[PDB]
């Protein structure tokens, strides 16, 4: 006999409408790499689903936080938590229910990093990198700087759509092209070219004429040319915020219903704010030089307990 | 008059929610750059930077979303307290109410149009300029990077960039329409000088190609100045005349040119959308649903803005279309909720 | 002056909630509109007000069908309205509230608005609270300001919504005296309460909607004869 | 079998609302608690309920200072309470609501819970609404369900907050019949309301607060004949 199936419905709803908010955040972020960061967008829809678990790290505790808070708001403004209090039920019965929710969502956040967190992390470690190497229909004219592992080879074309080229410019010094065309599989079918490499006057002054050269400079340049904290602290968020939000879902008559959510949200995001700030020095696992984080973890567990209890 | 009442009410709700959405994003970006201030100071990548950096948020980042939430809560007060229907049952028309809100919308368009070209561009300039302690930051101070210039037929590779506006520098690829090289220079002493010296003739190390054999070379001792040589600031940099730069030759720079000058339309259409709400599916559902619908359509505006701006890739749709698409097609949903019943 | 409704209709997903109400109100009389809770009073009164639109029927002021005309149009033609809950402007003064409703009167001047305001304030006993804030007033003083604000528009049929709710019998008899003062003024009053034996004693005739039907219509004693509700 | 409030007191940041008020409620009688609008009908009742915290006061059931308890500990030790508005678990069935109250009946068996549930459903006539969805009940059905939940926790002194506010005078008489059946089941019932002419006609004795002070009490005849009522 519990209200757990009533709050589980809003749990599922807030889950389903937070995944799209964070999709629409990470998608707006990776459009920055599709436009400015110069990464081809043949991998947007794939990169979303391959990286949804690092997104759902932070969905599920806030999902249970909202799915408890918005539910017990209705349960209190129908004057119904205060009729469970008018019967012999206590605050402890909805505490039992909320901690059952905490068990369920903590199982979710655990099996995240058990079977899909690092799995998606080491399949997102490749960006489908073997097709980042293997070319397709990606040129992206007026760009392609890529200083790393290419020298400084920039090759832009002052054209319109790809039929009449001006200053293909083919840097490495630079070889200069007049005409050009396009084929795929690194073999570009350009007509003319003029190599030049003279840096100083005392050096060589090397020219080549217009020749039947194919200009292979597109080479597959690879880069070879704590979880100990989060695995416990996110499960502690899921285990703690359920016990923390029930003394804050108390909706008062005068201040209204949504202003009865400001202190819970102002403490929840202050929590995640201080946790992310104290993720400053992390060392990636085996180098952990600070543990001020369990200070705020223990003091918010104390804040939850102190809040709840009122003797 | 109660023209004063509705106007000052909407204005103070705008200012209150605007100060709220300034303070929230200010402390969040404060503790965000607190994750890299190991070379700055306690406040250098902090409070001394954000006391300037609050106003470019205030121009365009939150000011449409805060515009809807302010002109929604401040006019939902008048329906919560059963107070808009008082004047609407005294005979004060809904077009009287729309004119009463937009009679004081004019300081909001005036305000953001002033700040977004007087205080906010120089604000984020000085913000990135003050982050020169912790390195790697691209600003008016650039770093040791080869900025591949493109001056029409002319092209210049850069070797080294300093902070005193000097360059062991300019390597002119003097290329005509015959692609005949005239200079192979290395401008080792490119010191900043006034407007007579937008390119200063430094350190002649050239060779002309008047003949394949005879070369008139000289070892003795383009139209992109330093206020146009700072190009890494891809968000809102400066005014329309300087943004009219890549012109005798780039789609996103005129896209941002339109996005600079459509934010007043964004605020005005935003208040019109708030009034179509308060005369639409609202007026019966309570303040929780008011503020949920508020942040929902504000985030819808944010995602349509920050996608359909950068979405201009497939057809390469015109930037007037790409910038008005989160404004005119939000005016449209407002207009439909007006004339729906 | 005569306001008349004919064959009022409202439904929801085809389920009829209002079935053929035809109420009348003349100037001078105090028409009551009672019934059960949520079976005619709210919807019928709010259609006659103009908060909600009609589906079939006529609303007529003096041989002029205003059924297409919305609430602000009915106010510009002569119907006033007072809401249930507290409906004062919580930031102006009482003085500025009365002038703020006198602004939209396109038939006045600078001295005439001050004169009409001083008339209404000296008549409704708020002229000593002239410089007060309506947010920081009491219930009876606030009802004085709301009735004075309704009279600032110079109406011809004021349609009160719950004046006899939530107050002690002393304030009941004070609001009784202000409705007696309005029937001295020659203004028609239409009223809906759930205080039957505290509202039906002032009405010169009252209409009793009952699940759509006006099964009782006429004087309060004739209403108390039939018990087709009870 | 006797409840007594001794010397209640409450303020709101230097705004006093109750000033040394003591009320006595014996078993088996409809005790009223009336007054002026918001000067102690709400506050004194909510202290005897226990929603608001007092400062000084003594609540006694058989020499038990239950004044320091939370709300449900008073409900644990024989006090009932019914709220003002729709306190129905709208997404439960009615038998689930009654058993949901009956889960904390440690002094009963694992089958006497269902036996008492059958008794209450035979008494309050919800035998066809036993498995209806708790949203889909009407007014009197909803009142009977909430009173059945109250009695399923088996109280001695039940405390109702406006059981008449928002019902037509048919359901008023039916609720009076229900409250007389409650006191004929032997409960000392306390009622506050804005309806003195509806409350005083069913109460056997009533208490009249005024500005943090009981100024009259006892029989409704003396409450009619005391200091100002008309
Ligand atoms: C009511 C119900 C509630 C609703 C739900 C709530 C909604 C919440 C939404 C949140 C969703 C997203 C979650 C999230 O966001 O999640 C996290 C957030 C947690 C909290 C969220 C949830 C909240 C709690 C729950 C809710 C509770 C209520 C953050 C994150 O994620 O953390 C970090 C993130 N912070 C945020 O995002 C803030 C968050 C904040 C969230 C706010 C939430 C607010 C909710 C409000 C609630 C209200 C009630 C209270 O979100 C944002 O704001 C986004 C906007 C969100 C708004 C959404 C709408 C809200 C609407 C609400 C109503 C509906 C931050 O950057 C984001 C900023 O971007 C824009 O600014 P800019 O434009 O950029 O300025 C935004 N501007 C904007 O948006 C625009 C506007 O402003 C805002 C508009 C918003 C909408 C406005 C309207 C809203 C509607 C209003 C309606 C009313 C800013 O906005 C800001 O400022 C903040 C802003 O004001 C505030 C936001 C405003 C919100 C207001 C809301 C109001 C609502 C009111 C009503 C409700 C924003 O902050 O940094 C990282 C990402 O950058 C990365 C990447 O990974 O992508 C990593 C980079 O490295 C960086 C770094 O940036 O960190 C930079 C480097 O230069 C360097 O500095 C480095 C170190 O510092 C060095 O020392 O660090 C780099 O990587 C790689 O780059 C290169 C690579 O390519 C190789 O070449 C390499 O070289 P290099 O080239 O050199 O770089 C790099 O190697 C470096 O390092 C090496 C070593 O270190 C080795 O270490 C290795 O390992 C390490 C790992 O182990 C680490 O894990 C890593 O270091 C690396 O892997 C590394 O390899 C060196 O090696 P060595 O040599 O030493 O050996 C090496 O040499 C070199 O140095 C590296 O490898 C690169 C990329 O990878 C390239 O490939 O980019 C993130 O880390 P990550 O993502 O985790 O990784």
């Amino acid at each position: 006999r519990y209200l757990v199936r009533e709050t589980l419905k809003s749990q599922l709803a807030i889950l389903f409408i937070l995944l799209l908010i964070f999709f629409c955040q990470k998608l707006v972020r990776i459009l920055g790499a599709a436009v400015d960061g110069d990464i081809p967008a043949n991998l947007v829809l794939s990169l979303l689903g391959l990286g949804v678990p690092e997104m759902a790290q932070l969905i599920l505790p806030l999902s249970l936080f909202l799915g408890l808070l918005m539910t017990l708001g209705k349960l209190y403004t129908e004057s119904e938590i205060t009729v469970m209090h008018a019967c012999g039920l206590s605050k402890a019965v909805l505490v039992k229910a909320a901690m059952i929710l905490a068990v369920f969502t903590a199982i979710v956040a655990a099996v995240n990093v058990m079977w899909a967190g690092p799995w998606s992390s080491r399949h997102q470690d490749e960006v489908l990198a073997e097709a980042k190497a293997n070319p397709g229909m990606a040129a992206l004219a007026q760009g392609q700087f890529q200083q790393a592992t290419n020298g400084s080879s920039v090759l832009f074309i002052e054209s319109v759509d790809g039929s009449d080229f001006k200053d293909v410019f083919l840097a490495q010094s630079v070889v200069v092209a007049d005409s050009g065309h396009l084929t795929q599989l690194q073999v570009v079918t350009l007509n003319q070219g003029t190599r030049f490499e003279g840096t100083a006057l005392l050096r060589d002054f090397r020219i080549t004429d217009f020749q039947d050269y194919q200009a292979i400079i597109g080479h597959q340049a690879v880069a070879l040319d704590a979880e100990l904290n989060w695995r416990i602290t996110l499960v502690f968020t899921v285990f703690m915020m359920a016990l923390m939000v029930v003394p804050l879902s108390v909706v008062n008559p005068r201040q209204g219903r949504v202003l009865s959510m400001l202190p819970a949200m102002l403490l929840y995001l202050l929590f995640f704010l201080i946790q992310t700030s104290l993720k400053s020095n992390g060392g990636k696992g085996k180098l952990d030089p600070t543990l001020w984080m369990w200070t705020v973890n223990l003091i918010y567990l104390a804040l939850a307990i102190v809040l709840n209890l009122w003797d | 008059v109660l023209d004063r009442y509705i106007g000052k009410t909407i204005f103070t709700t705008i200012m209150m929610t605007l100060f709220m959405l300034v303070s929230l994003s200010g402390i969040i970006k404060f503790v965000d750059q607190l994750k890299k201030a190991g070379q700055g100071s306690y406040d250098a990548l902090g409070a001394g930077m954000y006391t300037l950096l609050s106003v470019p948020k205030d121009v365009q980042i939150f000011f449409p979303m805060a515009a809807l939430l302010g002109a929604l809560l401040g006019l939902g007060m008048l329906a919560q307290r059963s107070e808009l229907v008082v004047m609407q049952a005294s005979g004060f028309t809904r077009m009287q109410v729309a004119l009463s809100v937009m009679k004081t919308a004019i300081p909001l368009v005036l305000l953001t149009m002033a700040i977004g070209e007087w205080v906010a561009p120089q604000g984020e300039q000085m913000a990135r300029n003050y982050r020169a302690q912790a390195m790697y930051g691209g600003s008016l101070l650039s770093t040791q990077q080869g900025l591949w210039a493109k001056d029409g037929n002319n092209f210049v590779y850069i070797e080294r960039v300093k902070g005193d506006e000097e360059l062991g520098g300019i390597s002119i690829y003097a290329f005509n329409e015959n692609r005949r090289l005239q200079s192979v220079r290395y401008a080792a002493t490119a010191k900043f000088d006034p407007e007579h010296k937008v390119w200063r003739l430094s350190q002649v190390d050239e060779s002309d190609l008047t003949n394949p054999k005879q070369i008139t070379g000289s070892q003795t001792v383009n139209l992109t100045p330093d206020k146009l040589g700072v190009v890494a600031l891809d968000p809102d940099a400066l005014s329309i005349s300087g943004l009219h730069n890549y012109v005798k030759y780039a789609g996103r720079y005129q896209l941002n040119m339109w996005s600079k000058i459509f934010q007043p339309l964004s605020v005005a259409v935003m208040m019109l959308m708030a009034l179509s709400f308060i005369f639409g599916p609202l007026r019966s559902v309570p303040m929780g649903v008011r503020v949920v619908t508020g942040i929902s359509f504000g985030f819808v505006f944010y995602v349509l803005d920050q996608i359909f701006g950068p979405l201009t890739l497939v057809y390469g749709i015109p930037p007037i279309i790409g910038a008005l698409l989160p404004s005119a097609s939000f005016f449209l949903i407002s207009l439909w909720l007006l004339m729906r019943k | 002056a005569t306001l008349t409704a004919k064959n009022l209709a409202k439904a929801y997903k085809g389920r009829r909630v209002v079935e053929d109400v035809s109420l009348t109100v003349n100037s001078g009389e105090i028409v009551g509109l009672l019934g059960p809770n949520g079976a005619g009073k709210t919807t019928t009164f709010y259609m006659v007000v103009g908060i909600v639109p009609r589906d079939a029927g006529n609303i007529i002021i003096d041989d002029d069908d205003i059924s297409l005309l919305p609430l602000h149009a009915r106010a510009r033609r002569g119907i006033g309205y007072l809401p249930q809950e507290a409906s004062i402007f919580r930031r102006l003064s009482v003085y500025d509230n009365l002038m703020a409703v006198l602004q939209i009167r396109d038939d006045l001047s600078a001295e005439q608005r001050e004169d009409r305001a001083n008339e209404l304030m000296e008549e409704f006993h708020i002229e000593h609270l002239r410089d007060s804030m309506g947010q920081s007033l009491s219930g009876g003083e606030r009802r004085r300001v709301e009735i004075a604000r309704a009279l600032a528009a110079n109406p011809k049929f004021i349609l009160l919504d719950e004046p006899f709710a939530g107050v002690d019998p002393i304030s009941v008899i004070d609001i009784k005296r202000i409705i007696e003062h309005l029937r001295d003024s020659g203004l028609g009053v239409l009223i809906t309460d759930h205080n039957v034996r505290e509202t039906l004693a002032v009405c010169e005739r009252a209409y009793i909607v009952s699940q759509g039907h006006l099964i009782a219509h006429g004087t309060p004693t004739e209403i108390l004869q039939d018990e087709h509700v009870k």
